């Protein structure tokens, strides 16, 4: 429900009409297919909130 | 407010209830169909009053 944005060093997702940066996560995003098709795709971490929970 | 044209078209796909990856995964097909359809306007307006 947002747009991916960078401040020059870090990547965030925001709502479109008001700047409010959030960490990119598996809850903020959806997957479709692999890296090869999309024109202008960028490499970044996507955080998964379950993985530190499994680390408990 | 500037936005890249393909990202503006992904917002417009969301507005008709089609998911954004349907644009980015088909972007050349969508751009070719637009460029082709504008050529039909050009020819139709040149062809008949
Ligand atoms: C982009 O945003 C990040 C995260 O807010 C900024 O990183 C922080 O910057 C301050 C000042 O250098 C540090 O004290 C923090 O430790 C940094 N946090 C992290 C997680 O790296 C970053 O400075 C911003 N970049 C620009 C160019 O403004
Ligand atoms: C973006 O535009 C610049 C300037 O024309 C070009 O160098 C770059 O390759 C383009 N990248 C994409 C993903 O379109
Ligand atoms: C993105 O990451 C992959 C795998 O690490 C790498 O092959 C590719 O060259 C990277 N692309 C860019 C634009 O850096």
């Amino acid at each position: 429900e947002g747009v991916f944005v960078s401040n020059g060093t870090h990547w965030f997702v925001t709502q479109r009409n008001f700047y409010e940066p959030q960490i990119i996560t598996t809850d903020n995003t959806f997957v479709s297919g692999n890296c090869d098709v999309v024109i202008g795709i960028v490499n970044n971490t996507v955080y998964d909130p379950l993985q530190p929970e499994l680390d408990s | 407010l500037q936005i890249p044209f393909a990202m503006q078209m992904a917002y417009r796909f969301n507005g008709i209830g089609v998911t954004q990856n349907v644009l980015y995964e088909n972007q050349k097909l969508i751009a070719n169909q637009f460029n082709s359809a504008i050529g039909k306007i050009q020819d139709s307006l040149s062809s008949t009053a």
